């Protein structure tokens, strides 16, 4: 019993430590998401901005 | 020896809950994590979405 609950001990502190490294990869992919796709569709802004400005250009001509 | 009777006993009826705990929070950790993951994904999708919408 003794052998039961010490490991059981170990074997759930590891999974925890596992699952908080998990937490702050997953974290990490979180905000570096967050910043990568923000910028993206800033960049894809400027584009839908470019057409249209090109568009309007091609009416004129 | 009836203390010692219960300190085996309890001690090892600690780890039970402690382990029990333990898992506990684990799961919590992969709840909190599902939710934050999910908020940075809608975070851009709304923030993308709407700010297309307005300056198209």
């Amino acid at each position: 019993t003794i052998r039961n609950s010490e490991e059981l001990r170990g074997k759930a502190i590891e999974q925890l430590e596992k699952a908080r490294a998990r937490l702050k990869k997953v974290e990490m992919d979180a905000d570096q998401f967050r910043v990568n796709g923000y910028s993206e569709i800033e960049r894809e802004k400027m584009n839908l901005i470019n057409s249209t400005y090109k568009t309007l250009e091609q009416f004129e001509n | 020896l009836g203390d010692f009777m219960d300190k085996r006993d309890a001690s090892i009826k600690e780890q039970l809950s402690g382990v029990k705990d333990t898992s506990s929070e684990v799961k919590q950790l992969e709840e909190q994590a599902n939710a934050v993951m999910r908020a940075a994904r809608a975070e851009i999708s709304a923030a993308l979405n709407k700010m297309k919408k307005e300056t198209q």
